[PDB]
């Protein structure tokens, strides 16, 4: 059952601003088969395993750039720097002595 | 954003710890002197 | 617009206006679901005799029924296209006129054109503003209440020591009561205590003593007035600008008043979709309503109109308005789209404009200014913010009552 | 520098308190066992006060050991007097009350500027609005005005600052860039942006033409696109606001 | 001379000078003049230590949005390297044509 | 006076003049405190703004 | 503050032979942390304060 929903967000004003500038119509549809993308047993899921199987022609998302997709997968420039970063809580103030 | 400026500093111990060594060092330094004072008398 | 029960006669009370001209008052006929004929006098009234006046014709005025401005509501439940309040009176036929603080709007000029706008204004945020609030121990507040007892314990057994290595010290002296008024008169710097320590190491403890109540009365007295008075740092909000308003909170409440030109305003925005969510669930039926919310503190901001909000803050001075203006689309007087009075209209506006008579409606209306405005000047510590000093002075002399008696009975007991 | 206190917090400090706490004072001592000279109240008030200001005046302490309580309790606040006082004098005590010299259009040195001091030297840009509308109105305030007419806003805004031109008349929203755009921020319009004759602009179309109606549609719609505030961020912002 | 001491040493806080007025008239002058010396030392006092360092404040720039940025001035100059992508990038902009 | 003494009332007007300090005899001298009261008036101004 | 955020990488011609295996190596010394092992001797030195 195809329901239909609203999608909007920051890659989503991008695709937009692309699809005037380059003028092409799309229809985004939401994965159900995992997310993102993960070569399980040979095979690629998620976001990056549905361009793979000429599912669809680009997945816009939140997608990474890295060595094993880019090999399955034709990736175009970073809109958007990323990484792997560490995320703690705060840690508790000490005032030094000879303040 | 820029953090704004946390007023309203209660000013605990924590904050205040290093001048209470300046006067535990004094405390201690005097009764040395103290100790010093008497040896000098005595000898 | 100002609406007021009419006396017990039917007709409107005779005011008059600080110059010593009367107030022009028109009988309206609004409702209280009962129609009654209630009085009605301002600014738009004031400009509707001289509208009247000039272009000869008579009237009838009438409160809106339905309460609101006016927004486009094309409710689905009958699928249709209906305007609520002023706006739908007057496609309707039930109007002639509107003359009231009507924005002009590009949904509204669509199906109703306007006039020449008589009052130039915009959107602003309207607050509860800051009270200073004051405690009667707002001196105790600078130290937190464990080191004020150990600056405290630190100054008899610093007194204790000076003493002790003043009496056995090899070597007039420093008696223990003497010892405790030099290392309390150092402490808060009164002259009582006249025995400067003997003995080397007395006078080393007594002089790092002086430089640690120097650093101790320093770190007191740097902020001190900042606890007295207290305030909340900056203002609450600053215009549509800050990350606080941009998205909702649960803790900061901000909205509206429903079905206005401020609602439409918000709808449309493309950016202002999580502000229109929030407004929506608080928002007010009625302006005085949300003006008398944010007076006791149910209510963090109001967006309205330039023109109605800085009016409130000259009155009730605990309410200010802060933030730069927007949508900066005044009020005209509303008419249909036929309007054989839509010429003569916007030229005895623009002529009344010119003519200063809209300078003068301002200042007989508009222009109050009961309270004091802002400045940047600091705050003055007032009587509520020293009382907790007063008890204290106060309260060293009622000690000094009940210890003057055990002073007497020592000596007669030693 | 009377400023960082109220008045009537001002009094009792040192109309009630101090006079209450001298006599509690001199009170203490008269009563003390061990209570030189003998204590008076002259000495109480001249002790308390010289404690107010620092300790720097000479002074005779008391004898008694609940005098001198009295007085630490009055020394503790003394050193919160000063605390509070000071911490704010440097800040009331540079506060100006810049003066305008002129209210509006309404004022008697725009409408009878001859029998006056030295006159008003006023003037604006002829052919315009302004100039119309204080034809009609101000007709002797226009016919003096004739004298100093300008030739531009530029060739205006430089007589302001050498002096030959006292103040100039012009457009609000001109006027407002020129006071915005401009060099050590010393040019201001009068009333904090008063605005008389409030008009607006508008693209004056043809008489009885049929893209009146969606002209304004067009203009109106870019209010409430927000599109307008945008503009005047561009264009109509300047060093000065 | 003990009349010097008391004026100077009220000005300066220090303990120089312990001879107070005796007189009616002369206390008077005498305990007004420590408000005056206090309020004279507060005011001195009250922002010595920027006069110490003397920095200038407002100088640092907030970004590409700086007012002092939007407009040219001979007083700030500002610039970059011929020739380069900064260079492109300013001038395929629409905003900032100055 | 001494030098256990001027060095006493030296520091004592570096820590405001809490302290009984005792005062030197002659013009030079006491314009020499003097002196150094007003360094310890600057003295008390720069630690404090920022402490 | 940071504005036009495009960073540096290799220019090559339309042709390029060397254009994947160029990126990929790019790439993979990112992941490896080859770049954070080059940015540390030759951009992250901090002299004072
Ligand atoms: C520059 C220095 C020169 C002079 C130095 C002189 C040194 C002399 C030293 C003296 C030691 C004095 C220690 C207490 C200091 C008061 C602060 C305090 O406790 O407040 C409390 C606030 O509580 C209130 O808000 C209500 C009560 C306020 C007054 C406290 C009574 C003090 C009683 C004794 C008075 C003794 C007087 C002497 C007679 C024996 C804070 O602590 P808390 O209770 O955990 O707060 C609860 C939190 N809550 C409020 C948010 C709910
Ligand atoms: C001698 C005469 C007094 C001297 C005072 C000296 C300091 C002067 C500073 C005063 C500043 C105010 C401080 C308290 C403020 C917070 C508390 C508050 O609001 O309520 C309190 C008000 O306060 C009092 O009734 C007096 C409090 C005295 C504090 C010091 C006592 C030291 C005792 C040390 C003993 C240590 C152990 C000793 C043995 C080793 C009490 O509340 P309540 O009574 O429920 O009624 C509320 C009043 N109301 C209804 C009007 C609102
Ligand atoms: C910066 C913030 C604050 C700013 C404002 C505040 C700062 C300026 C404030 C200055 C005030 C200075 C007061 C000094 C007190 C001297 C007392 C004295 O000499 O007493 C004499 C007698 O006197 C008495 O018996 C009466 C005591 C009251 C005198 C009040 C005078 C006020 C004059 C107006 C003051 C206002 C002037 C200021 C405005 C123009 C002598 O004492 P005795 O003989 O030892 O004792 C008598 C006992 N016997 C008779 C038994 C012997
Ligand atoms: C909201 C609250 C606000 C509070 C604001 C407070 C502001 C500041 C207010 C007041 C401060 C000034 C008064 C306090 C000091 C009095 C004593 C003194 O100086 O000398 C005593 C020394 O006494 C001794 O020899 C015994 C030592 C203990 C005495 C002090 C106990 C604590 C007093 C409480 C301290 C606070 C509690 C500390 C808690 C850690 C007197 O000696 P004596 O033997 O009686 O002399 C007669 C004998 N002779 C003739 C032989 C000489
Ligand atoms: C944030 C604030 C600033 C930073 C903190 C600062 C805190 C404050 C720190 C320190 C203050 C210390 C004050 C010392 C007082 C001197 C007077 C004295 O001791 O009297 C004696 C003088 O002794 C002598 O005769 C020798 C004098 C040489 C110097 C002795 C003191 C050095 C101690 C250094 C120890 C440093 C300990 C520091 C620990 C931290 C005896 O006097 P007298 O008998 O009359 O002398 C006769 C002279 N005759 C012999 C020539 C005849
Ligand atoms: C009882 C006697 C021994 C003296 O203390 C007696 C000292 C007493 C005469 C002084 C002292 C302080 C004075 C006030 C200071 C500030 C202001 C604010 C200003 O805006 C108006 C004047 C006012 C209120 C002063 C009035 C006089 C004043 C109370
Ligand atoms: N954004 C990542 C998934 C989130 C993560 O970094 O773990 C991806 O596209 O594979």
């Amino acid at each position: 059952g195809y329901i239909k929903k609203c999608c909007k967000g920051f890659c989503i004003d991008i695709l937009k601003k692309i699809s005037k500038s380059v003028k092409f119509t799309y229809d985004l549809y939401l994965v159900t088969n995992g997310k993102h993308g993960k070569k399980i047993n040979g095979t690629w899921n998620g976001m990056i395993g549905e361009v793979v199987m000429k599912r669809a022609y680009m997945a816009v998302g939140s997608l990474t750039i890295n060595e094993e997709r880019s090999e399955v997968v034709d990736f175009s420039v970073p809109f958007i720097e990323t990484g792997i970063s560490v995320m703690v809580s705060r840690s508790n103030g000490t005032v030094s002595p000879s303040a | 954003n820029e953090k704004n400026e946390v007023m309203s500093s209660q000013l605990d111990i924590d904050n205040m710890a290093g001048v209470f060594y300046m006067l535990g060092a004094a405390m201690a330094l005097s009764l040395i002197t103290f100790i010093s004072e008497h040896l000098f008398y005595w000898q | 617009v100002y609406v007021k029960p009419t006396l017990s006669d039917g007709t409107c009370k005779e005011e008059f206006t600080v110059n010593g001209d009367p107030v022009k008052k028109v009988i309206c006929t609004g409702p209280n679901r009962h129609t009654v004929p209630q009085c009605c006098y301002g600014f738009c009234i004031d400009l509707l005799i001289k509208l009247a006046r000039t272009m000869n014709f008579t009237y009838e005025v009438h409160l809106v029924a339905d309460g609101k401005f006016g927004t486009q509501e094309r409710v689905n439940n009958s699928n249709k296209k209906e305007w609520n309040g002023m706006m739908g009176e007057l496609l309707s036929g039930q109007a002639d006129m509107i003359v009231a603080p009507l924005t002009i709007n590009n949904e509204r000029a669509q199906y109703i054109e306007f006039s020449k706008p008589f009052k130039y204004q915009g959107l602003t945020i309207l607050v509860k503003k800051e009270i200073p609030r004051s405690t009667l121990d707002s001196f105790m507040q600078p130290f937190q209440s464990t080191l004020w007892l150990l600056v405290g314990l630190s100054v008899h057994v610093v007194a204790v020591m000076l003493y002790l290595l003043d009496r056995f010290s090899p070597f007039d002296a420093l008696t223990l009561s003497s010892a405790m008024w030099f290392s309390w008169g150092v402490l808060l710097n009164s002259g009582i205590g006249e025995g400067a320590p003997r003995s080397f190491s007395a006078r080393i403890l007594g002089m790092v003593w002086a430089g640690f109540a120097m650093i101790i009365v320093a770190s007191y007295t740097a902020n001190l007035a900042a606890f007295l008075v207290l305030d909340r740092p900056e203002e609450r909000i600053t215009g549509i600008n800050d990350p606080r308003l941009r998205n909702p909170s649960d803790k900061f409440i901000y909205a509206t008043v429903k079905q206005s030109s401020v609602d439409i305003y918000f709808r449309r925005q493309v950016e202002l979709s999580t502000m229109y969510r929030h407004m929506e669930k608080h928002n007010y039926e009625s302006a005085a309503e949300a003006i008398q919310a944010v007076r006791d503190n149910k209510l963090h901001a109001f967006i309205w109109d330039s023109a109605v909000l800085e009016f409130e803050a000259s009155q009730k001075c605990d309410l200010v308005t802060t933030g730069e203006l927007f949508f900066r689309s005044g009020f005209g007087i509303g008419m249909r789209k036929d309007s054989p009075w839509k010429q003569n209209v916007s030229l005895s506006i623009l002529k009344s404009h010119e003519n200063g008579f809209m300078e003068d409606l301002d200042k007989t209306w508009v222009r109050y200014q009961e309270c004091d405005s802002r400045s940047n000047a600091p705050a003055t510590l007032t009587f509520e913010n020293m009382a907790g000093v007063f008890m204290l002075v106060a309260g060293g002399i009622v000690a000094g009552i009940f210890l003057i008696f055990i002073e007497i009975a020592y000596k007669r007991h030693k | 520098f009377l400023e960082p206190f109220s008045a009537d917090v001002w009094v009792m400090m040192f109309v009630m308190l101090l006079i209450v706490s001298a006599v509690a004072v001199f009170v203490f001592e008269y009563f003390s066992p061990v209570g030189g000279p003998s204590f008076t109240i002259g000495k109480a008030i001249w002790l308390l006060w010289g404690l107010v200001f620092n300790n720097s005046v000479p002074v005779q302490n008391p004898k008694g050991t609940t005098s001198k309580i009295m007085v630490s309790v009055w020394a503790f606040f003394a050193v919160i007097f000063l605390a509070s006082y000071t911490a704010n004098l440097a800040a009331f005590m540079i506060q100006e009350e810049y003066v305008d010299q002129v209210s509006g259009l309404s004022d008697k040195k725009f409408q009878r500027p001859n029998d006056f001091s030295p006159p008003f030297r006023f003037g604006t840009v002829p052919n315009g609005s302004t100039e119309r509308n204080i034809r009609n109105n101000y007709a002797e305030m226009h016919a003096y005005m004739g004298k100093f007419n300008q030739r531009g806003v530029d060739d205006a805004l430089l007589s302001l600052k050498t002096g030959k031109l006292d103040a100039f008349i012009y457009d609000a929203a001109v006027l407002n860039y020129m006071a915005g755009r401009d060099e050590g921020c010393k040019l201001v319009t009068i009333g904090s942006g008063k605005v008389f004759a409030s008009t607006g602009y508008g693209i004056a179309i043809q008489k009885d033409s049929g893209w009146k109606r969606q002209v304004d549609l067009a203009i109106l719609q870019l209010f409430g696109d927000g599109e307008m505030e945008e503009l005047e961020a561009l264009w109509l912002t300047g060093i000065c606001h």
